[PDB]
């Protein structure tokens, strides 16, 4: 039992959260962009 | 031990959040397919209309 266990474990718990929030937003991001580009293909196709 | 508690408060949130955001990334994408399909369903009817009208006009004209 040293304070180092929980100390240097806490500063990893924070990295695990950060990647969680990142790759949540970087996933939805893809889908929103992919929804736009799909409906452009549906306009491009539809008028032609 | 005590560091094993710490890894379990995180490991729980980081699946709750990432399961939630893979069902918004599903949901937007499901509505995006169902819209493009429907903007072409209205395009399909329109063309038909224009052809049924068109032929009747040319029959009358002649």
């Amino acid at each position: 039992g040293l304070i180092k266990s929980l100390a240097e474990k806490e500063k990893q718990l924070l990295e695990r959260l950060e990647a969680a929030k990142k790759e949540a937003e970087e996933r939805v991001k893809r889908a929103e962009a992919e929804a736009k580009a799909l409906l452009e293909e549906a306009e491009a196709k539809a008028k032609a | 031990k005590l560091e094993a508690i710490l890894s379990q408060e995180v490991e729980a949130e980081i699946q709750a959040l990432l399961q939630e955001a893979e069902a918004k990334a599903e949901a937007v994408k499901r509505e995006a397919e169902e819209k493009a399909k429907a903007l072409l369903q209205a395009r399909e009817r329109a063309l038909e209309a224009q052809y049924r009208a068109a032929l009747r006009r040319a029959e009358s004209a002649g």
